[PDB]
């Protein structure tokens, strides 16, 4: 199925993800297309975030769902 | 100017669909960065609506 | 990009500057307005202590953020 994550900039990103498919293989696939390494990658849904040893199912996702990348960093 | 700041909080109020804006608004003037503002919101900067 | 600086007066002057610039031209701009030493204007961003040999994209600094101006007096 297809969903459209967004990000602080204004993006959509169209990634293809399953069911099946895992909230840290998500963010693997998002490091592989803008090159945003998994710390900085916090994945939120509705308001809350997504833990990385649940699937799509876990938080009942459906089809053109909208994910919520929220940029970070701990540098200063 | 408040004119970026404003547009940047206008994102943000997006990725999270339970934060005041006058909230958010405020925190960009402390903040600048949308990638300190939304991170610190899940920390616990920003005053959560809470029933008072 | 347009910054503003905040002087410990509450003074806040507004700089066109771009993430190519270094933090001595900063002052160098600084200096030319307000006619303050470089040596004694001690910029801070957040925390950050900037060094003159720096550019502001190290910094990650973007558009309409506040800089701290501290001014040093009586030291070598």
């Amino acid at each position: 199925m297809q969903i459209f994550v967004k990000t602080l900039t204004g993006k959509t990103i169209t990634l293809e993800v399953e069911p099946s498919d895992t909230i840290e293989n998500v963010k693997a696939k998002i490091q592989d297309k803008e090159g945003i390494p998994p710390d900085q990658q916090r994945l939120i849904f509705a308001g809350k975030q997504l833990e990385d040893g649940r699937t799509l199912s876990d938080y009942n996702i459906q089809k053109e769902s909208t994910l919520h990348l929220v940029l970070r960093l701990r540098g200063g | 100017s408040n004119s970026q700041l404003n547009a940047m909080a206008h994102q943000i109020q997006e990725m999270f669909p339970q934060v005041p804006y006058h909230l958010v608004l405020q925190d960009l003037q402390l903040t600048r960065s949308v990638e300190i503002t939304t991170d610190n919101i899940l920390e616990g900067r920003i005053q959560v609506p809470f029933p008072t």
